[PDB]
């Protein structure tokens, strides 16, 4: 339970809804990589661990063995379905706010379960698709997931920018506002 | 509503004063809750939950399943550990301070910084700061880089020195950033 | 990481056989494995380790502190154990057997009485020609005419008498094929009986 | 390359 | 105990095969690898559950394998050619990177012509009487010839009852025309006992090779005798 380094190798997820799955390696609470299981290759998040290599039919036979487990787990629970929670959604920037120099907007989506969710930005009503990048689901101590969320940016006083967060747990879509001041 | 079954998988690797306490713990949970674990201390399968019962009993009456988990202590956690000292235990990000008022309030900036561990001490003409002064939770960026945000209470009058001390292992000698009134 | 071993290895029955087994590139997370395959048929798994020794009721097997080298041993070796034994090394991605060369190991009879002779054999014309009891260092080469056919020396093990002999045998349709003149290209030893 | 620890089937499926 | 079917297959170019494999109770990963004579193990394709993660590993698109269980895997090969003649071997374990165990295997052979397929002649040799006052030893020699393919398993039988003890066959037969490609192969076995033993003429002694060919599939238009998987046996009794 205590220990100055924490590892997962790895984070192996499976949900009946897709069917989707995902297969992460972290460290300290941070993603070391992911593999794409359409595209069958390993895509890392740091430039150093670049270096190893990583085979992406571990991961593939990882989810086959977890589809497979899924499905023995429903029959013996007696189709026992996962209880939506209600995520904490929270925006902030990377680094102190200055006007015409670039900046990176993040928003920490927290405890979401079913690890199901559509996060969106929008400036002033406009939904935004140019400068967008979103992590894996990373895990939780309690099982429960997080995910983050990022917007480049070019801060100016008259642009509005807010989180559009979608999961089941929430009656309605929530919007966290970010104002530059 | 949609209904969904979620199955995951961890394999967790604890780390304490280097390789000298090193702790696996292999979870099954579904959805949130852990039916079935493998711990390095016990070395052996056991069940967390009734659903979880049968799953030890099969794992535990092979011999094979058995034996290469008893010595993924070594395989898995000791030999990625190694990996890891020459490549994430080596990552070291410089801290940016920042100071800008908010004037009844002063907040210390201190940004892109890994890895977690940091100290950040207020000072108002060499004398250190205590009573007004709070701090953030030391926030994760999710990029391999952490921020933490400490304001102070100060009550200015002219002729004042407000030093922000900030120590991080990435660090030799610590950065003092002032700010005058 | 990659395994080099030693091409073939001669060793006597009822003692215990040695396998060398070099891997100096090896890893951390990897497996020293140790599969057999008697001629065509299908491999069977022996033992396999990481850190330390293992014991096994097949066989032992012996990895070094530096984890450099590794030995098999097989204590009582038989003649049932004479297959190429491959040494391959397992971890990571590894999920594919891999087959070196291998070592070939060749367990050596126990000629208790040796007695070199060429008997004639009858039908239950034609006839066939045995040379059996000759000892395990003479060859027993093919014959010069290709109408004469001569097999390769074979080992018979008879556990209820608990004698074992080396065997050959030679035959042809042509008239008139003799019977002291068949193993002439072996060559037979000079104490060879002929009845 | 990093090593994983593997999940192994369940039964009865 | 990993089980395959069938043990032996012989066919003709341009004919599809089945080749099927049973792996260990629990064990979900199945391996399919191709081994030739005096070559190294070559891998095809291997399942985890029902589906396939790696597909290389296949000559062509005319291999295929499919595990609908996802227990039992069949490996089907559409007009056969003659480099496709192999032990075809498959391997179990319990899933991916685990210890994996073989079945006995499948031998395939492809011909160009079933015209020259023929089942084998078997003979059987008394002992020598030299033999019998010499070494008080009686060694009885039995001799399969005129076979083609190589697909026979020559097995000593003594008073209805298979003999292991002091029995020796040959582990490759020998080629009666080495120049010609499609050669008839011979193959010899030595059953040793005691001159006691062979005395009594009231012991049976007899040898069995079962022969592998054509099977009910494969088509016959020659005048000679179909050479269909066939057991052809050479008895003698013992000499007082
Ligand atoms: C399974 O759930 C149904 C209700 O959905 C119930 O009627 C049934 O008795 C349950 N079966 C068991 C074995 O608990
Ligand atoms: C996410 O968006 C898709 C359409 O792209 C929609 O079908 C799905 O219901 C959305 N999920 C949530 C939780 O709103
Ligand atoms: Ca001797």
């Amino acid at each position: 339970i205590v220990a100055d380094h924490v590892a997962s190798y790895g984070v192996n997820l499976y949900q009946s809804y897709g069917p989707s799955g995902q297969y992460t390696h972290e460290f300290d609470g941070d993603e070391q990589f992911y593999v794409d299981l359409g595209r069958k290759e390993t895509v890392w998040c740091l430039p150093v661990l670049r270096q190893f290599r990583f085979d992406p039919q571990f991961a593939l036979t990882n989810i086959a063995v977890l589809k497979h487990n899924l499905n023995s787990l429903i029959k013996r629970s007696n189709s026992t379905a996962a209880t939506n929670e209600v995520p904490e959604v929270t925006v902030f920037s990377k680094s102190p706010v200055t006007l015409g120099q670039p900046n990176i907007l993040i928003c920490l989506v927290d405890n979401i379960f079913p690890p199901v969710v559509n996060i969106t930005w929008l400036s002033n009503g406009h939904s935004v698709t140019e400068g967008v990048s979103e992590t894996s689901f990373l895990s939780k101590s309690d099982h429960s997931f997080f995910k983050i969320s990022y917007l480049t940016l070019l801060p100016s006083a008259e642009e509005s920018y807010d989180c559009k967060v979608e999961h089941w747990g929430l009656d309605k879509p929530l919007l966290k506002h970010w104002e530059p001041e | 509503s949609p209904e969904d079954f979620v199955y995951q998988f961890k394999g967790m690797c604890y780390f304490t004063n280097g390789t000298e306490r090193v702790r696996l713990v292999s979870r099954s949970i579904y959805n949130r809750e852990e039916i079935v674990r493998f711990d390095s201390d016990v070395g052996e399968f056991r069940a967390v939950t009734l659903l979880g019962l049968p799953a030890a009993e099969y794992w535990n009456s092979q011999k094979d399943i058995l034996e290469r988990k008893r010595a993924a202590v070594d395989r898995v956690c000791r030999h990625n550990y190694q990996l890891e000292l020459r490549t994430t235990l080596q990552r070291r990000v410089e801290p940016t301070v920042t100071i800008s008022p908010s004037h009844n309030l002063l907040v210390c900036s201190v940004t892109d910084f890994y890895p977690a561990q940091i100290k950040v001490r207020w000072f108002r003409n060499d004398q250190e700061e205590t009573a007004g002064v709070v701090s953030t939770p030391l926030i994760r960026n999710g990029d391999w880089t952490f921020q933490i945000l400490v304001m102070l209470e100060m009550t200015p009058q002219r002729g004042d020195v407000y030093t922000c001390h900030v120590e991080h292992p990435s660090l030799q000698s610590p950065i003092t950033v002032e700010w005058r009134a | 990481m990659k395994t080099t071993q030693p091409p073939s290895m001669d060793c006597a029955e009822g003692r215990a056989a040695n396998l060398p087994c070099n891997h100096s590139t090896i890893s951390g997370n990897e497996y020293v494995y140790w599969y057999r395959q008697i001629h065509s048929q299908g491999p069977q798994y022996i033992i396999h380790g990481l850190k330390n020794n293992e014991t096994n009721e097949m066989a032992s097997l012996i990895i070094t502190e530096d984890r450099k080298s590794s030995t098999l041993i097989l204590p009582h070796a038989t003649l049932r154990d004479t297959a190429v034994y491959y040494c391959i090394v397992w971890g990571g991605a590894t999920n594919k057997l891999i087959f070196g060369t291998g070592t070939l190991l060749a367990v050596q009879p126990n000629i208790q009485n040796p007695d070199p002779a060429v008997y004639q054999l009858r039908d239950s014309d034609k006839s066939v020609c045995l040379f059996t009891d000759f000892d395990s260092q003479t060859n027993v080469s093919q014959s010069k005419d290709s109408d004469v056919y001569i097999t390769d020396k074979c080992v018979l093990d008879m556990r209820s008498m608990d004698f074992k002999s080396n065997s050959a045998v030679a035959w042809s349709n042509k008239s008139d094929f003799a019977c002291a003149n068949a193993f002439n290209n072996s060559i037979i030893p000079e104490d060879t009986f002929f009845p | 390359a990093p090593q994983p620890e593997l999940p192994y089937p369940q039964p009865g499926s | 105990g990993v089980s395959q079917s069938p043990s032996n297959k012989v066919t003709e170019k341009g004919k599809d095969v089945e080749l099927r494999c049973d792996p260990i109770s629990g064990h979900t990963a199945l391996y399919w690898y191709r081994q030739s004579l005096g070559q190294g193990l070559e891998f095809l394709i291997y399942f985890q559950g029902n589906s396939a993660p790696d597909k290389s590993g296949l000559p062509s698109d005319r291999f295929s394998a499919e595990r609908t269980g996802g227990s039992v895997s069949t490996l089907t090969i559409q007009r056969t050619q003659q480099e496709d003649s192999a032990v075809y071997l498959c391997a179990s374990s319990v899933r991916s990177t685990d210890t994996q165990y073989f079945g006995p295997g499948t031998r395939l052979t492809v011909l160009e012509d079933l015209k020259n397929v023929f089942p084998p002649e078997v003979a059987v040799f008394e002992p020598s009487e030299a033999e019998i006052s010499h070494t008080q030893k009686a060694t009885l020699v039995c001799l399969a010839t005129g076979f083609y393919p190589d697909h026979v398993e020559l097995s000593w039988w003594v008073n209805g009852k298979e003999v292991h003890s002091g029995v020796c066959t040959d582990p490759q037969p020998l080629k009666e025309q080495p120049a010609l490609n499609d050669s008839r192969y011979a193959l010899s076995s030595r059953l040793r006992v005691s001159a006691t033993f062979w005395q009594n003429p009231r012991n049976h002694f007899r040898c069995q090779v079962q022969f592998y060919g054509l099977s009910e599939n494969d088509e016959w238009t020659q005048d000679r005798a179909k050479p269909v998987t066939q057991i052809v046996s050479a008895e003698a009794w013992g000499r007082a």
